């Protein structure tokens, strides 16, 4: 299964179903029906699955990759050095593109989940959504299709000698 | 197919017009090419601009879709006035009466 | 009385009002007569070509053929070039390029003015 | 929720399944339209299932079941997306489509390519189950297309005849024009909200929201056939009786009004698009019904009526009622296909005769198909208590105790009276009177596909509004005090219409003859829209395709300026140069010449 | 639908519309009845018989054809020719 | 102005078209039968009072003020038969219409299934051949020099022969395949 | 990828030993082996391309075009095995090995890592299709044809030759990935903007462009079937692909100087477009409309945006599979009716019903029919070009109208309507050609379900 | 006029003549079925299903849902240090030196 921190949901709260009528609504006995002729041979097939799959285990795991110095601290022209910091830079990049979209489903989901109250229930969802999306923004847009280390480099030097100037002008 | 079927250049000449409407198989007074103002359409007759829809609907032709005849020399925008596309058949009211009505 | 109908370019005189259709003279006899003769020639060497038992393939029509080689290979060497033809070449040639890059030259000029002030809303904007 | 989605997406698999069954065919098939009638049947209960869930309990579900494509940030997934629309309309179209297909396997009998109907009919139900169930803007774009390929196959169904080609290609034309305004609304979502789920466009909510709603209600205005982009849905009524049923009735048409039905909370936060819809809309209802006061086709006729109604789809759009949109859907699929299905009995009936000067006296002759025609008139003009009075009239009931456009509200009262002349019109012309047909008789309408799916069809328009009315759930604040001379409108509106064409037909009936005005021929030349611009538009489209692109640029000036001026050069070049006599002495005099240029000009000895 | 048709049956068909006109006598004419020159018809009474008989038969007689028959057997013959009777 | 037969049409045959087309209108203008009646009649009578015109003039003179009579009196959407062109239903089963040489390329293993067909189909190729070049040999004989000036063929003359170009106009596919 | 280059190499012993009956059978058996060995270049990694010597590598923008090649290259022996069936043996063998040689030039020019090497191959492709152009087509306008390919090709590429020489000079070296890492930019100069048409005006005759698109309505219609397949779906995108190369060095002077460009093409796809509608030649029709789609192709390239980049991809794939197939199509009618022109054969729905479905689905997927992968690089060259400016939008939607109002106009006169009735040679459709439509259509609708390894280097 | 010494052009073969079961391939009727047979068997069910299924089963392409699991990494540490979910800055500003100015 997945984990729940990472995707959260609230504990449902699931009413009692309290009839005022005599008459037998038809979507109890379907559901009765529905585990009677489809549930039972469904799991019994799923549980031979399980012991066949039970019976040869191996496993696999996931890679993790050590950290090589950036491009901050790479001599210029030395593509011995750079080629690994470009590297990282672009796993990084994709892995930062992934954790966006895991933010786009938890607000996606927190919409639908909510429903007719989206827009009151889900602040805190789109909080975190502005600010990974005010982040991947300041991070990586307006690059190209030739990005590189260097210049997402060069877009954060501009930023900072930005901010710096305006702080210098407000102080 | 020989050379001298294929169409050529303007004639001026009327022993040349003569020879062009012979080629186009059709009358020599009948025969009007396009005026000479060098836009490329040569010696290629001017026909009097209808449509296919135009034609007899009841007449046996060559060809029964198109309207048409085997050898009759065809419009230079047939493939402009099929049945399938602009049509110019009269209307029982004026264009600009139209024009004038939907506008307004 | 009755409003008269006038043609035009999309709409054409009717064949029954048309007044040449009246002239009953001995001239417009002959050449009807004429062109009568000329699609009885054409009909009957189509439909004599057409009608053969031995034949498989395509009656061919040099009427087809001349259409394409005028429409297709022949409109080069019937072009010469004057003041029509230029002023035509010129006008349907350079002008909606000539249009078209000043249009989207002056919306991405203003687009960068509004976004280089920080004014454009761009604030969802990841996806370029 | 377990037994939920497998029902709903067994509805879909069932559906899907027969188009792979003919597909992997060998023999001739042991009557395959009996295997699709029965597939569709079957799918109908299996998603009557959910909704009967939806309407306990009040579930709205989303399975994002199949990842397809990360774009970096985009994720696409096969998302479905069943809330109260999706829900409440796929049965209705199933029961529609149901009807449909029998009276089409009764219809087209004696078409050799039945198979080939059969299959064409299923591949666009299974195209509009894909649009209105889809929550990516991806997938209803899909459906999208998809519906509109298939009308063009069965539009140009008999591909021998150039007017259904045409027609086709008219239909295709004018869908991608609202394709234009549907990509550009894509474009727009994409951009500035960063998404194409519904789920992101609805939580985000923009307020510079006029760009996107401008391109939906132009993809709105070219599917469902609204003022400017319509005579597609009149003129494309060259293919059989069951596609005009189908497609250009009740399930392809509304595909508009139901894309703006999704996206109701970006049109109800925003005034500019619904009063310009609802000016559309309004527009549309007045010239379609304007048209079909004096046709004589009754294809025709049921063209312009159905374009009508949705022009009044279009109008409770824009007052800010979109639930009652969607139940106006949802009853007026019923009449408006039964009305079709009794046209073509009619038209079997009588040897594919369309012209209504030419039938007469058809009241007792045919009985069933009389009395589900008559129901079918009453429920479209908004008899009270039938289908249409749970729908239609409550619209005119938000119409005039609203914050509307007053002339989109008269223009819309005249267009409600025009619907009651043009029915009764029908009713007349049709039914009424002496017969006109031909001496030799085959009247019959004694099959049992045909009587079971009128009978069908005719127990839904009868009951099936009252069953939906009373069986949705309250989305809205319904508008109920309202003096007498609002509350009693359209139905005096109706009576008077009637009043008046019975007057009008009862002046036919008499013994003189008198000669067309400007009105008369203004509306039955189709208000000069299609003859005027479908001449137009093409030709200065297609001169400008011939003269300046292909000829004057292609083939003359581009062939002149780069390739062959050179040409010309090198030539003139190449004879200047080998134009020598060879003659030694004035080859030494040009050494002599060089010699000295070299040494006193060019001054190459220093 | 569609009933086969009979080459008697078309004849008996526009016998039958024939004998329905004030201006023929039914005692007189038969199968090779001229118009104009055994009933001292009209061509305008010509022209509408062949109007009664496309409302007759369903179809429309081209005005080039209408202008050629001239006895109830043409008729016959142009309709058979038309409608590929006796196979 | 455009016919097989002959060249051109005459003063009386364009009469008789007006009336056609006038009566054809009026029906159109006038649905129900019996005002219809009134109405064909008193166009009866009007045409009848001119009949009796010897000035061709005059004569051409009323016909061309009929003509614009009857275009000032179009319905803008006339009754047209089915089948007729412009019909609802007009050229709808001319995807059926396949040539019969297709039958030509059949598969013998499907030749099997209908053999008294194809041997009837073998006796009339055999036919064909065999007079083809009899109507030819026909038609150079008839025609006068220079061509021929009406489109109008020639019967089959002799006995034990067939009419010139005869197969496409007898082999023709059905209206309703 | 000497694993690739070797067999193909040995692919002419075994063309030139074979006998005077089995050398179709032979060179389509291991031409298909080859297409099915070719699947081991998908090994992509998201971060590094595959480097495999100092001479050739292929990252995740060639292999799609790698595998089109070679899968290529038995449907085009299978398609002109006809038109050759009364040559002579040894003419045969020189065409098959002409399709050999120019294979073997195109898979080894995707995988060149140095620049002049890629130059060197991308003009090694000229011979064989020249030759194969000016002596098995049919009639006399084919050597006008190859002069004017010929010329526009060289004539625009020599300038290249100079830059990339200079570009050697300056920086130092032309490997793709030396390049990769020790780029600088191009400051604002005379020499710097000739510099960049220097680089670009050979990709931009081969394109083609609009207003150097001459040699394509004469090139693609005088060649025979696999020339035709070759000239319309490998070396378009070839210049394509040379053209995403080199805009790597030549940043930010594009930035501006891509301006004329852009509008020559914005325009441009639409007036050939409507040059479609007043075709009276089918194969003129199918070139013109490869003008328009390549025409966005290089507004995808010039505006340099990722979606562009990857629409670019699958709109090149995906335009190279329709047009190779619409290709196949028109030379079946003109081998039947012995005419290219359109109006000569009409209603052949009612005699070649299958052929028919083939041309209806052909023509679905020529006008970026969804969820097909012509609507998905349309839509994502629609969406960049949307985010570089507002109004390109209305060029962009006009066009998808006039698209379509050819292709169906193009399924119509050529398959609806009442049949020609003095042409009854039509014989029914043989194996061979539903088999090489087949072959054609169905990688293309299995691409639509798993487009991701088609969506460029940077998915 | 007389013209040159030229045959004339040869009458258009058809295949289904002296070949019923013709495939189109060659006129040999052996040749044309084994032709047949080796299309069909080694384009269909040589390339184009097994490459759907090597397609189909590519071991992670692209490292793509890798990122996947390393983002369910990455959100589940920065999600219980309470540090921010995202940095403005790519790289570390300590570590980079301005121009003055």
């Amino acid at each position: 299964s997945w984990d729940k921190d990472v995707y959260p949901e609230p504990p449902r709260r699931t009413p009692a179903p309290s009839p005022q009528t005599s008459l037998p609504n038809p979507i109890t006995y379907l559901t009765k029906a529905f585990d009677l002729l489809v549930d039972r041979p469904v799991t019994l097939v799923r549980e031979f699955i399980e012991r066949q799959h039970a019976k040869n285990k191996y496993y696999y795991y996931h890679r993790e990759f050590r950290r090589v110095p950036d491009i901050t601290e790479c001599h210029e022209k030395d593509v011995l050095c750079m080629f690994e910091a470009e590297m990282q830079w672009k796993r990084d990049y994709k892995v930062d593109q992934e954790i966006v979209n895991i933010i786009q489903e938890r607000l996606k989901a927190c919409q639908q989940r909510e429903g007719e109250s989206h827009r009151q229930n889900c602040a805190k969802e789109l909080q975190q959504f502005t600010q990974v999306v005010k982040a991947y923004q300041d991070r990586y847009h307006d690059l190209g299709a030739h990005y590189s280390a260097r210049k997402c480099l060069a877009k954060q030097k501009q930023r900072m000698l930005a901010e710096r100037k305006a702080t210098k002008e407000a102080a | 197919i020989t050379k001298d079927m294929l169409p050529g250049p303007y004639p001026k000449t009327p022993e040349e017009r003569a020879a062009a409407a012979k080629k186009y198989n059709m009358r020599v007074e009948d025969y009007e090419p396009y005026p000479d103002d060098g836009m490329g359409y040569g010696d290629y007759p001017k026909l009097p601009d209808r449509s296919q829809q135009e034609r007899d609907p009841w007449y046996d032709w060559d060809h029964p879709d198109l309207r048409l005849n085997w050898g009759e020399p065809m419009h230079w925008d047939l493939d402009m006035y099929i049945r399938n596309r602009v049509d110019t058949s009269p209307t029982p009211v004026n264009w600009n009466l139209m024009c004038k009505h939907l506008f307004g | 009385s009755f409003p008269k109908y006038e043609p035009s370019r999309l709409a054409s005189l009717p064949t029954t009002l048309d007044p040449a259709e009246y002239d009953i003279s001995s001239e417009t006899r002959k050449a009807q007569a004429e062109r009568l003769a000329i699609r009885s020639r054409l009909k009957r060497e189509y439909q004599l070509q057409y009608n053969d038992p031995s034949r498989r393939g395509v009656v061919e029509d040099p009427a087809l053929i001349r259409w394409t080689c005028a429409r297709s290979a022949n409109v080069y060497p019937n072009f010469r070039p004057n003041t029509k033809t230029s002023l035509l070449g010129a006008l349907f040639g350079i002008g909606p390029l000539i249009f078209w890059y000043y249009v989207f030259k002056t919306d991405r000029d203003r687009k960068e003015k509004l976004i280089q002030e920080g004014k454009l809303d761009r604030t969802f904007n990841i996806s370029y | 929720m377990n037994l939920f989605s497998s029902l709903t997406l067994v509805t879909l698999i069932l559906l899907t399944m027969p188009i792979a069954a003919i597909n992997f065919n060998t023999h001739k098939f042991t009557n395959y339209p009996l295997y699709v009638k029965t597939t569709i049947s079957c799918a109908f209960i299996t998603s009557m299932i959910p909704t009967m869930m939806f309407i306990h309990t009040g579930q709205e579900m989303i399975i994002s079941n199949w990842h397809w494509l990360t774009i970096q940030t985009l994720k696409l997934s096969l998302s479905f997306k069943m809330d109260f629309f999706s829900m409440m309309f796929v049965p209705v179209a199933l029961f529609v489509t149901w009807s449909i297909m029998e009276f089409s396997m009764w219809y087209m009998h004696s078409d050799p390519n039945i198979n080939q109907f059969f299959k064409y009919l299923l591949l666009f139900l299974i195209t509009m189950l894909i649009l209105v169930t889809a929550n990516n803007l991806f997938q209803l774009f899909i459906g999208w297309e998809g519906v509109g390929i298939m009308s063009f196959l069965l539009i140009g169904w008999w591909y021998g005849r150039t007017d259904a080609n045409t027609a086709a290609l008219q239909a295709i034309l004018y869908n991608r024009i609202g394709d234009i305004g549907f990509i550009l609304a894509m474009a727009w979502f994409l951009i500035n909200l960063n998404t194409w789920d519904l789920q992101q466009i609805f939580m985000l909510n923009p307020n510079d929201s006029n760009l996107p709603l401008m391109g939906l209600i132009l993809a709105a205005t070219g599917k469902s056939a609204q003022f400017g982009l319509h005579p597609w849905l009149p003129s494309a009524m060259e293919g059989p009786t069951p596609v005009s049923a189908l497609l250009h009735s009740s399930t392809m048409v509304v595909a508009g009004i139901f894309l703006l039905i999704r996206f109701y909370p970006l049109t109800e936060n925003n005034k500019f698009g619904q009063s310009i819809m609802l000016c559309l809309g309004a527009m549309t209802t007045l010239f379609t019904a304007m048209c079909a006061l004096t046709q004589n086709d009754i294809k025709k006729i049921i063209a312009f009526s159905t374009s009508s109604q949705l022009g009044l789809m279009m109008v409770t759009i824009g007052i800010n009622q979109p639930h009652l949109a969607f139940l106006h859907i949802c009853t007026h699929a019923f009449f408006k296909a039964m009305l079709f299905m009794c046209s073509g009995s009619i038209i079997h009936s009588l040897n594919d005769e369309q012209d209504i000067r030419k039938m007469g006296g058809l009241f007792k002759a045919m009985p069933f198909t009389t009395t589900a025609l008559i129901i079918g008139s009453l429920a479209l003009t908004g008899m009270p208590f039938l289908t249409g009075f749970y729908s239609k009239d409550l619209i005119i009931e938000s119409a005039n105790t609203s914050y509307t456009n007053a002339w989109a509200l008269l223009m819309t009262l005249v267009a409600t009276s025009f619907t009651a002349i043009y029915s009764t019109r029908i009713i007349f012309f049709a039914l009424l009177g002496q017969p006109r047909f031909p001496t030799l008789i085959n009247i019959n309408e004694n099959n049992p596909f045909l009587i079971n799916s009128i009978k069908r069809l005719l127990i839904g328009s009868l009951f099936a509004g009252f069953i939906i009315s009373n069986n949705i759930p309250p989305m809205t604040i319904p508008q109920m005090t309202m003096p007498h001379y609002l509350k009693m409108t359209a139905l005096t509106v109706t009576i008077l219409g009637f009043i008046l064409a019975l007057e009008i037909s009862n002046t036919t009936h008499y013994l003189k003859f008198n000669y067309p005005s400007n009105t008369f021929k203004f509306s039955n030349l189709l208000g000069y829209y299609p003859t005027i611009m479908h001449r137009l538009t093409p030709y200065m489209n297609l001169t400008m395709s011939q003269k300046s692109a292909s000829s004057l640029l292609d083939l003359i000036w581009l062939e002149t300026i780069l390739p062959k001026t050179i040409s010309l050069a090198q030539m003139k070049m190449s004879t200047t140069i080998t134009s020598q006599k060879g003659l030694i002495k004035l080859y030494f005099l040009s050494f002599l010449i060089t010699i000295l240029i070299s040494t006193t000009l060019l001054n190459f000895h220093e | 639908d569609a009933p086969p048709l009979t080459l008697e049956g078309i004849k008996d068909r526009v016998l039958y519309v024939l004998k329905l006109y004030d201006k023929i006598d039914p005692e007189k004419l038969s199968v090779n009845s001229h118009f104009m020159k055994d009933l001292g018809l009209d061509s305008l009474d010509q022209v509408e018989i062949i109007m009664a008989m496309e409302d007759e038969f369903g179809f429309e007689i081209p005005d080039i054809d209408a202008e050629k028959l001239m006895c109830p057997q043409e008729i016959v013959d142009y309709i058979a020719d038309k409608k590929d009777v006796y196979e | 102005a455009f016919l097989p037969s002959a060249a051109y049409l005459t003063h009386q045959q364009k009469v008789l078209q007006l009336y056609k087309r006038a009566l054809r209108h009026l029906e159109s203008r006038c649905v129900h039968r019996d005002k219809y009646r009134y109405f064909a009649c008193l166009l009866r009578a009007r045409f009848d009072e001119h009949k009796n015109e010897k000035d061709m003039v005059k004569a051409t003179q009323l016909l061309r003020e009929a003509e614009k009579e009857f275009w000032h009196g179009q319905h803008p959407q006339p009754y047209i038969f089915p089948e007729s062109p412009g019909g609802t239903s007009y050229e709808r089963y001319e995807c059926y219409k396949v040539p019969e040489w297709c039958l030509d390329d059949w598969h013998p293993s499907e030749k099997a299934m209908y053999p008294d067909y194809f041997a009837k189909r073998e006796q009339w190729k055999k036919l064909r051949r065999e007079s083809w070049e009899r109507e030819v040999k026909q038609l150079q004989e008839e025609t006068p020099v220079g061509g021929p000036r009406t489109e109008a063929l020639p019967p089959a003359r002799k006995q034990g022969d067939l009419p010139p170009l005869w197969w496409h106009i007898v082999t023709r596919p059905r209206e309703r395949p | 990828m000497l694993k690739y280059i070797i067999p193909t190499m040995m692919l002419m012993p075994l063309t030139w030993l074979s006998k005077n009956s089995m050398i179709w059978i032979n060179t389509t058996l291991h031409s298909l082996l080859i297409s099915l060995t070719s699947l081991l270049l998908l090994n992509q990694f998201g971060d590094n391309s595959l480097n495999f010597s100092l001479t050739f590598f292929s990252d995740s923008l060639s292999t799609p075009l790698l595998i089109l090649t070679m899968w290529l290259l038995p449907l085009m022996l299978m398609a002109s095995q006809h038109h050759l069936s009364k040559e002579n043996l040894a003419r045969k063998k020189l065409f098959i090995s002409m399709l050999i040689l120019l294979q073997l030039f195109l898979i080894m020019t995707f995988t060149a890592t140095e620049l002049i090497f890629f130059y060197i191959m991308f003009e090694a492709t000229l011979v064989p299709t020249l030759i194969i152009i000016t002596r098995w087509g049919n009639q006399t306008e084919r050597l006008n044809a190859g002069l004017y390919f010929l010329f526009y090709t060289l004539a625009g590429s020599l300038p290249l030759l100079v830059a990339l020489i200079y570009i050697q000079n300056t920086m130092g070296s032309l490997n793709f990935l030396i390049l990769q890492y020790w780029v600088q930019p191009m400051p604002n100069s005379w020499s710097n903007t000739f510099m960049w048409l220097a680089c670009m005006m050979a990709f931009m005759v081969k394109m083609p462009l609009y207003g150097l698109h001459l040699w394509l309505p004469k090139a693609h219609v005088e060649a025979p079937i696999a020339g035709s397949m070759v000239l319309a779906a490998i070396l378009l995108k070839l210049g394509g692909y040379g053209m995403m190369r080199i805009t790597l060095l030549l940043n930010p002077i594009t930035d501006f100087m891509a301006y004329p460009f852009i509008m020559l093409s914005l325009w441009g796809m639409i007036m050939t477009s409507s040059i479609c509608l007043r075709q009276t030649d089918l194969k003129s029709l199918i070139a013109y409309s490869s003008v328009s789609h390549m025409a966005l192709v290089i507004v995808a390239i010039l505006i340099q945006t990722p979606w562009s980049y990857m629409g670019a991809t699958a709109l090149m794939i995906a335009h190279g599979l329709t047009s190779s197939m619409l290709f196949c199509l028109a030379n079946s009618n003109y081998e039947r009716v012995h005419s290219r022109t359109m109006i000569l054969a009409r209603g052949l729905q009612t005699l070649l019903p299958l052929m028919a479905a083939w041309w209806l689905l052909a023509s679905l997927t020529n006008l970026a029919l969804p969820p097909s992968i012509n609507l998905i690089g349309e839509l994502f060259v629609v969406m960049s070009t949307f985010s570089w400016s507002n109004i390109t939008i209305i060029l962009m939607g006009l066009n998808m109208v006039i698209t379509a109002l050819y292709s169906l106009y193009m399924l119509i006169t050529t398959q609806r309507g009442k049949h020609t009735h003095h042409i009854n040679n039509i014989l029914p459709s043989f194996t061979r050609e539903n088999a090489l439509m087949s072959l054609h259509m169905l990688p293309l609708l299995l691409l639509s379900l798993n487009p991701k390894i088609i969506l460029g280097p940077l998915y | 006029t007389l013209r040159w010494q030229e045959d004339p052009e040869p009458e258009d073969e058809n295949l289904y003549e002296k070949n019923p079961d013709s495939h189109g391939y060659d006129k040999d009727p052996a040749v044309d079925v084994w032709n047949m047979r080796v299309v069909f068997f080694f384009g269909f069910s040589i390339v184009l299903v097994l490459g759907s299924t090597f397609v189909a089963y590519l071991p992670d392409y692209r490292m793509q849902e890798w990122a996947r699991r390393e983002a369910e990494r990455l959100v589940k540490y920065r999600e219980a240090h309470g540090l921010p979910l995202m940095e403005s800055n790519c790289f570390d500003p300590s570590k980079i030196q301005l121009p003055e100015d």
